[PDB]
């Protein structure tokens, strides 16, 4: 299998006509506020193929 | 009750409050797989069960 491939899953907002963004920022996907630690409330917004 | 003879529920005709489901702290899995759960409040349906 190959994993090596990965895409953008979550966002605070969708982009404009060819933004660019590589930053790794812990979406607030639960309803705790994310302080810099994983959980099942804070999620990482890359996943692979 | 039993497993083999599990118990079901037909509910309509009422306001669905996730609230509690979103503050809960005591179960060990809460996950919708057909729709997103921010995307519950503003859909409406015809039955659930």
């Amino acid at each position: 299998g190959n994993y090596n491939y990965l895409y953008r899953l979550f966002r605070k907002s969708n982009l404009k006509p060819f933004e660019r963004d590589i930053s790794t920022e812990i979406y607030q996907a639960g309803s705790t506020p994310c302080n810099g630690v994983e959980g099942f409330n804070c999620y990482f917004p890359l996943q692979s193929y | 009750a039993s497993v083999y003879a599990w118990n079901r529920k037909r509910i309509s005709n009422c306001v669905a409050d996730y609230s509690v489901l979103y503050n809960s702290a005591s179960f060990s899995t809460f996950k919708c797989y057909g729709v997103s759960p921010t995307k519950l409040n503003d859909l409406c349906f015809t039955n659930v069960y």
